[PDB]
């Protein structure tokens, strides 16, 4: 398409509107109720632009840009005077209400009302009469909630409820006592409500969390990073100031995590600033904990391991690529130890063997939003792979979106496409132990135990495909919606099939692959989608290594009297018994870890390790992608006692140390060609981030704004003489302003988004090549494997029917957004989201056991009684009980486990 | 049209007469926001186009200004050539009251130009300092050394890669730097500096700094000497360098006003001015005529500061130690009514991007009535007293004289010009800020720049100026002290502690800063000490891109060896207390 | 539906007649205006009709039929201030077809300003009070614009 904006041509997409078109080609129109991810609506009125019907025009007409085509040969100005006093006139009605709030308003500095009412050029004030005000409501922990700020711009409840599908949030009221938020007072139920604080233009939906400890935008410092709390790999730019991370942003990524992050990794990051942190490294001598520097230190572990004759090294999921490499180069290939169970190895290692030799292509997640019918087996999306559940719940919504665009309707025409798909949509069957949160647009949910799920996977591969292994002893009913799911499928252009690991089933993972398979016989479009339990779970599964329990016995045995463990803290992957025994028996500890475990205690030796904010490495997500996160502040800045390294430096320097006698720290891309050159698995690594030596122009990428303030007064208590700015020898950012971060600028890492008249996050619409899609110069991050050219056979093992044994409780896994990622429950925001921990008992086994809602009952596992409340979940198989996944004393290794002796306390 | 409207100034002759000498595809026209044609030749051209410039029949007889601009990070490069660095030629025609500004495009790799001091004479410093700040080789030149940093300096500070910031102080440098500095005396090499012949058997070599007891600044002159006699003598200066443009380039149009009242640190408001000036260009701003009226009062009670400072400290190195503290009490009596106006005496940064931080406190009229009447008696008495006198009249009379064809060639401005008769002063050849509205003369010389006229020129000038703020007392417009642009920074106070769209407009104008649309802008006034410039490239960010700040200082310094070879020592001390210059002005 | 005079009178009941004329036939139910009712009350009780049965969707309409409202009611009281009729007539070109969502907001501001353009005394008679959007505050000075 070509239009003539001002009178000057440009070529465009003619699919989209004009708003898009234009802000893709660097003009800037005000907007307010346009987002993209959520189409047109043309409430706010602010886009204004004058049209001409040919180029020989003088009148015009003023028209909606956002709900006005791109089509070819069109003919606009926004610069025309009537379109400029038209929006300087809605930025003024605008303002005629709002309060006098910008000083104490969190939004101040981050607000895009500010920077369209600047852009206008709208600051004389002729409105002299009073000004409607509203009461606030209370939220919930993680939203706070300001209504005199609104300007109706109905972006809430578009995001809210057609986009996140949730239901708690609406609009109420009439002609200007429009009224946004909640029926009543209390916690907003959806999973990924903290995009409101974004998604808003104005300080009505601020981050509360970031409200505690305040302050602007201007005085961050930001690094690119990924988020740590679950597997997805979200893009985030963490903020810190005065040497604490205040606030966690949505990083743009278009191919992972566009515009959303959920809820998890918005606001679980508080374990960072928690005040009982490993600060130095500190050296156990009898009842006495001396507090070394890092060469005392190395020195003292090197000469103890040396002594030594077996040091075993035990990884983690928590820990980076790197890390985990350099503890394996410390101790030795064959004595390097993944820190999980053998049962959650084998279904790990399962996943990646389907991910990358089973010849199906894993999407991103953006590109799962294109799929035609999605089978979620085993698999609570929502509570473990939440972004996974909002891209599901998007191409759910693809089937309107079709039917729509088969009515020459336009994508972003959004309350049409609405309109015309009523209450149609795309096939989604998902099957748990109980509901889900994806249950409302679910076309069927299956409540069974996994071996119920995973026969109900094989019955649909081999009803997609007789090749495949049958299922004997399916119910009519049952058949009757293996069926329907079969009939939804095999009409599906492109389906998706997601399992995982969380099932705590192989037999899940087995199913969901032969299904894949058989969709794949049959020559669909057929994807695949493994979501895995931490951060780094598939690097540690691709890198390998010994289970727990092997560790375990070798220090239990004697043939290890050295253990390293790295960013694990033990007890959610083995019993605690077992590895306190083991622990107390092992004559040299050493823990190098950055929160305080319970490992500690029995620790010779503990290294005050980085988190994700003070330290960078890479992490593979759960579709295979590399991505680098990077440091965000020096915590050595404001304490200089601060001893606290990257794990990865520290394992390096201890096994120089202990090799040559001499401490070697490291540089962090001499790590990274040691992972590419000694694992090939994990070549490309090395292409998910350019080095420390690139430079854009000659310069680094700066980590902070331009206007950041205070820089010789913010340690000026601490001493009147400036420090030295901190070095950053690792990567290419600088710990400075001194530093490029234009939106022009050729590099796929940006810190944070702004542009000059763009404050707010519509600046990332400036860092896009178009508004809504890509980086302008690519995404950051690297798929690790493409498709293979073959696929796997299918696997034989059907398991049998679940048959519930007396005296024996099967563990159904409950999993909790707020509650089972191990770091996130360390933040104190979220003990108060957190769910109080009761177990799941079906009606008919309360009442054989003679227990009511809410009575204690008390049961032991591992020789270990424990108990808890009692809830009646109706939805739960008889036979089985329910346990929240990863609480306090619940580990996520009980899954699939049994229980004895469950009895009334 | 406004006068802040972007212009291409096809119109000007000289641009058909660079289109017939070299045809039209020899040059590309921009369209700016300068005032001036702004014209990009060819690298291999230069020369040609100079000196055809130079040969014209109402010639371009002054390089006003020479240096360059890191091309790299610009964004905003529509209707202009390819350019990784780029250096620019100011060229100014009295006989036109014209200028022209040609600009050349330079590759990363290809970091040379040829020398411009084979047509102007000031293009040895200009270049010298281009080389110093952005690394760029000047062919033909005599002595490209660095001038700003030491010789043993690593980088190019203007640079956009080069780090902005203090570094880490070291007393290992401070002692090597003392070591070099001990045995400079030693191992002094007189063909570094430029020289040549160093010890005919006679010609000794002093050295007159860096400790300078006056206020015009620390500097070295190294001087060759027969006998008496000054042979030659080369300035060494940057021993000031405050790295100003640099900062510049790390500070919002509005947090930068009081880095330009620290250039000419005797100037205050008249250093102000061309800056605001050259913003509002950039914002598209036309302040009200009190706002005019104002900024002009402010300038000239600031310029009747400098010159009451310049004749004392004059007066002081003749011999008269008597004169300077009189003339410090009249200070006192503008230092009471800037005060009063600013809260400030010698650093206001009172003026703003479309017009002043305050309104005028009630009874500032009564101060200016009272300073009117104490100053022209004081003034009398310090011309019989001390101007008049003989013996001063033989130190200063006929000593480092110099005509127009030599003030032309290297840049002199302010009354070291007009005192060989040229009568150009800015507030009447291009006046800016309401200057037509005021009655005053410029006082012009014979013909011969002396010690002693250009004393006696400022003395007459100093006298202009009453006249200027006696019109300022009489008639004032009563108006607003701001513009109601919106990108006036800030907006008026109490609207902002009132409006919510006043507030908004204010909160993002001192915190991101305001949001100059990409252009360049051009601001010349005639400053204290002759023809003060800033030259802003915007990219369209809350900081400008490029501050460019011609001083005259520079050229006046510069200007010294011409007209001092052949005479005494004294008479270079009376030279350089008749100069008018402050060693920040130069450095800056 | 805009308001017509008595000249009008003499027109047929057509869609293209009241069209040519300024005005719409609508429901072509006629109401008429004696010389009692003053025009500024009806037009205020008009747009505060239209003003509070504003749907809320889209911002000229939900946010300048209330500032019509206000003037209006200002201008019954006597409390008019200069400016008052001319952000009026700038309501009447924002909100018309085109510029909001729906047609509400153009069918309330039609008889805003065939009233303005039939009976500008009425309102004119008004505006009594001088323009005064900010107080004092002791300290600072004011930017006194001329
Ligand atoms: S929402 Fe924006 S305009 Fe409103 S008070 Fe907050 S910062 Fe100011
Ligand atoms: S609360 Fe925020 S997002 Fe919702 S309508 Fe108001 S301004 Fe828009
Ligand atoms: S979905 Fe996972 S990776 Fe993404 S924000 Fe939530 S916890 Fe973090
Ligand atoms: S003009 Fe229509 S759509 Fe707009 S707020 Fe008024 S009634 Fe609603
Ligand atoms: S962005 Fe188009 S009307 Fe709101
Ligand atoms: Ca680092």
């Amino acid at each position: 398409a070509t239009i003539h904006v001002d009178g000057k041509e440009y070529e465009v997409n003619g699919a989209d509107n004009l708003l898009e078109a234009c802000l893709s080609l660097g003009l800037d129109i005000p907007y307010f109720c346009w987002h993209p991810a959520l189409g047109s609506v043309g409430a706010c009125r602010q886009c204004a632009v004058k049209q001409y019907q040919n180029a020989e025009d003088t009148r015009g007409r003023l028209v909606m840009s956002c709900m006005t085509p791109a089509s070819d040969g069109t003919f606009i100005s926004i610069d025309d005077e009537e379109a400029k006093q038209f929006r300087e006139s809605v930025v003024e009605w605008l303002m005629t209400n709002h309060p006098h709030d910008c000083p104490v308003c969190e939004e101040g500095g981050n607000c895009h009302l500010q920077d369209m009412t600047v852009m206008t050029g709208h600051s004389f004030r002729r409105y002299r009469f009073t000004k409607r005000t509203h009461r606030n409501q209370d939220l919930g922990p993680f939203i706070s909630h300001e209504m005199n700020r609104c300007i109706a711009c109905y972006r809430c409840v578009r995001y809210y409820k057609d986009y996140a599908g949730g239901t708690d949030l609406g609009v109420y009221g009439a002609h200007d006592n429009v009224y946004f938020g909640r029926p009543e007072d209390g916690t907003l139920e959806s999973e990924f409500s903290g995009n409101l604080v974004e998604i808003c233009p104005t300080g009505v939906f601020t981050d509360k969390t970031h409200s505690e400890r305040y302050n602007r935008k201007w005085d961050m410092q930001f690094a690119p990073s990924i988020c740590q709390q679950c597997s997805i790999g979200c893009n985030i730019s963490p903020g810190e100031r005065y040497g604490e991370l205040r606030r966690i942003e949505n990083r743009y990524n278009g191919t992972v995590n566009h515009y959303f992050l959920c809820d998890r990794g918005r606001f679980g990051y508080g374990y960072v600033n928690l005040k009982d942190r490993p600060r130095q490294p500190v050296q156990r001598r009898g009842d006495d904990f001396i507090t070394l520097n890092a060469e005392q230190a190395m020195q003292g572990a090197a000469d103890i391991l040396r002594q030594s004759k077996k040091v075993i090294g035990i990884g983690s999921p928590r820990a980076s690529v790197e890390s985990n490499f350099a503890l394996r180069e410390l101790v030795g290939e064959e004595n390097f130890y993944t820190g999980i169970a053998h049962g959650e190895q084998e279904r790990l290692q399962l996943a990646l063997k389907v991910l990358r030799e089973g010849g199906i292509y894993t999407p991103a997640l953006r590109e799962i939003e294109s799929y035609d019918a999605v089978l979620v087996l085993g698999e609570d999306v929502t509570q473990t792979g939440a972004r996974v559940a909002l891209a599901v719940r998007q191409a759910v919504k693809g089937k309107a979106r079709e039917m729509a665009a088969a009515q020459k309707v336009a994508d972003w025409q959004i309350a049409a496409i609405l309109n015309i798909g009523q209450r149609a949509k795309h096939p989604l069957f998902v099957t748990n132990v109980d509901d889900t949160r994806l249950d409302d647009i679910a076309a069927w949910t299956y409540r069974a135990p996994v071996e119920d799920q995973a026969r109900l996977g094989f019955a649909i591969a081999h009803a997609l495909d007789n090749s495949a292994p049958a299922v004997d002893g399916i119910e009519p009913e049952l058949q009757s919606k293996i069926d329907v799911i079969v009939q939804a499928l095999a009409g599906a252009k492109k389906p998706l099939i997601i399992s995982g690991t969380n099932a705590g089933s192989l037999e899940v993972i087995q199913a969901a692959a032969n299904v894949a398979k058989a969709l794949k016989g049959r020559g669909a479009d057929v994807g695949i989608t493994m979501i895995a339990r931490s951060v780094n779970s598939m690097g540690l599964g691709i890198m390998g290594g010994g289970s727990l329990e092997e560790a375990l016995t070798e220090l239990e045995t004697g043939r290890a009297d050295a253990v390293v463990v790295l960013e694990n803290d033990l007890h959610r992957h083995a019993s605690a018994t077992r590895v306190n025994a083991a622990l107390a028996k092992a004559p040299l500890v050493m823990v190098v870890d950055h929160q305080r475990t319970a490992i500690m205690e029995n620790a010779h030796l503990v290294l005050s390790a980085a988190s994700f904010a003070e330290s960078d490495g890479t992490v593979i997500n759960n579709e295979g992608r590399a991505q680098r996160f990077f440091q965000v502040y020096d915590p050595a800045y404001y304490d200089s006692k601060t001893v606290m390294l990257e794990s990865w430096r520290w394992l390096h320097s201890l096994h120089s140390t202990l090799l040559s006698r001499e401490v070697d720290w490291t540089q962090l891309d001499h790590v990274i060609d040691a992972v590419v050159a000694k694992i090939p698995e994990l070549a490309g690594i090395k292409d998910a981030a350019p080095d420390a030596t690139f430079r854009i122009r000659g310069q680094k990428l700066a980590r902070e704004p331009h206007r950041y303030s205070g820089r010789t007064a913010m340690r000026a208590n601490i001493s009147v003489h400036e420090p030295r700015q901190p070095q950053d020898i690792d990567t290419m950012f600088t710990f400075s302003m001194e530093g490029n971060n234009q939106p022009t600028a050729h590099r796929s890492q940006v810190p944070f988004a702004w542009a000059p008249g763009w404050n707010s996050p519509q600046a990332w619409n400036k860092f896009q090549d178009e508004v809504g899609g890509k980086l302008r110069f690519g995404d950051p991050g690297v798929r690790l494997f493409e498709t293979s050219e073959n696929g796997l056979d299918y696997f034989t093992s059907v398991p049998a029917r679940f048959q519930p044994q007396d005296g024996k409780w099967r563990i159904a896994p409950y999993y909790h957004l707020f509650g089972s990622d191990e770091l996130s429950q360390r933040a104190p925001v979220f003990q108060s989201r957190m769910p109080q921990p009761y177990i799941k008992l079906n009606p008919a086994d309360a009442a054989k056991l003679g227990v009511n809602a809410g009575t204690r009952v008390s049961f032991s596992y591992d020789g270990n009684t424990v108990t808890l409340p009692v809830e009646i979940a109706e939805g739960l198989t008889a036979g089985q009980v329910g346990l929240p996944m990863g609480m306090s004393g619940i580990a996520p290794v009980l899954a699939g486990a049994h229980l004895e002796d469950l009895k009334e306390a | 049209e406004p006068a802040w409207q972007t212009r291409d100034h096809l119109d000007d002759p000289v641009i058909g007469e660079l289109r017939n000498r070299f045809g039209p595809d020899a040059f590309t026209v921009q369209a700016t926001r300068t005032g001036v044609p702004v014209v990009w030749i060819k690298r291999e051209q230069l020369l040609e186009v100079g000196d055809f410039l130079k040969k014209l029949p109402k010639p371009y007889v002054m390089l006003f200004d020479l240096h360059g601009m890191d091309e790299r990070l610009r964004t905003h490069r529509e209707g202009l050539p390819a350019a990784d660095f780029s250096v620019f030629y100011h060229l100014i025609s009295i006989d036109r009251n014209r200028d022209i500004m040609l600009k050349v495009a330079l590759a990363e790799n290809d970091l040379h130009v040829p020398t411009f001091t084979k047509l102007f004479p000031n293009a040895n410093w200009y270049e010298r300092e281009t080389w110093d700040l952005f690394g760029i080789t000047f062919d033909g030149h005599p002595n490209l050394r660095r001038i700003m940093m030491p010789q043993t300096w690593k980088g190019h500070p203007l640079r956009k890669d080069y780090p902005a910031r203090a570094t880490e102080f070291s007393p290992f440098e401070l002692t090597k730097a003392k070591q070099d500095l001990e045995m400079e005396a030693l191992t002094f090499k007189p063909e570094e500096w430029g020289m040549k012949r160093g010890t005919n058997e006679d010609f000794m070599f002093l050295n007159l700094g860096p400790n300078h007891p006056s206020a015009h600044g620390a500097f070295r002159i190294v001087l060759q000497l027969d006998g008496e006699e000054i042979v030659d003598c080369v300035p060494d200066i940057g021993y000031h360098h405050r790295g100003a443009e640099k900062m510049g380039e790390r500070q919002s149009w509005h947090s930068y006003i009081p880095y330009t009242d620290r250039i000419e640190y005797l100037g205050g408001c008249v250093n102000e001015m061309p800056y605001v000036l050259a913003v509002e260009k950039l914002a598209g701003i036309t302040v009200p005529d009190r706002v005019n009226v104002i900024r002009v009062m402010l300038s000239e009670l600031f310029r009747i500061n400098s010159h009451l400072l310049y004749i004392s400290t004059f007066i002081q190195d003749v011999g008269a130690m008597t004169p300077v503290f009189f003339a410090f009490t009249d200070r006192q009596k503008i230092y009471d009514l800037v005060e009063a106006i600013t809260g400030f005496r010698m650093h206001p940064a009172w003026f703003r991007i479309g017009g002043v931080a305050h309104d005028l406190p009630r009874g500032w009229d009564r101060l200016l009535r009272e300073f009117l009447d104490w100053m022209p008696k004081r003034l009398a008495s310090y011309e019989k007293a001390a101007l008049q006198n003989t013996i001063l009249k033989g130190r200063s009379q006929g000593v480092a004289a110099y005509g127009a064809k030599e003030a032309l060639e290297w840049g002199t401005t302010g009354a070291g010009l007009r005192a060989t008769g040229i009568d150009f002063d800015v507030r009447k050849a291009r006046p800016y800020s309401g200057y037509e509205n005021f009655d005053f003369e410029i006082p012009v010389g014979g013909g011969v720049s002396d010690c002693y006229t250009r004393v006696m020129l400022k003395v007459e000038e100093l006298r202009q100026s009453l006249r200027i703020l006696e019109q300022c007392l009489n008639n004032m417009p009563e108006g607003p002290f701001k513009a109601d642009h919106p990108l006036t920074t800030p907006p008026p106070k109490e609207r902002t502690l009132q409006h919510i769209e006043t507030l908004i407009t204010h909160f993002l104008q001192v915190s991101w800063g305001p949001v100059m649309p990409a252009n360049e802008s051009f601001q010349m006034i005639e400053a204290t000490k002759g023809i003060n410039s800033y030259y802003l490239t915007s990219d369209g960010s809350t900081m400008s891109y490029r501050t460019r700040i011609r001083t005259p200082s520079y050229a006046h310094l510069q200007q010294i060896p011409a007209a001092i070879r052949g005479s005494l020592v004294s008479d270079l001390i009376v030279y350089l207390g008749s100069i008018d210059f402050v060693m920040s002005d130069v450095d800056r | 539906t805009d308001f017509l005079t008595e000249a009008h009178l003499d027109l047929p009941m057509e869609f293209e007649s009241i069209g040519k004329a300024g005005s719409r036939l609508g429901t072509a139910l006629a109401m008429a205006v004696d010389h009692e009712i003053n025009m500024v009350s009806l037009v205020r009780n008009l747009e505060e009709f239209f003003a509070r049965e504003s749907c809320g969707w889209c911002t000229p309409c939900r946010d300048g039929l209330p500032w019509s409202v206000k003037i209006l009611r200002a201008l019954e009281r006597g409390e008019g201030q200069p400016g008052d009729i001319e952000t009026l007539e700038q309501l009447c070109r924002f909100l018309g077809p085109g510029k909001t969502f729906c047609a509400h907001a153009p069918g309330a501001v039609e008889p805003l300003q065939s009233a303005i353009k039939y009976f500008r005394e009425e309102f004119e008679a008004g505006i009594k009070q001088p323009f005064s959007n900010t107080h004092l505050i002791n300290g600072i000075q004011p930017n006194l614009l001329k």
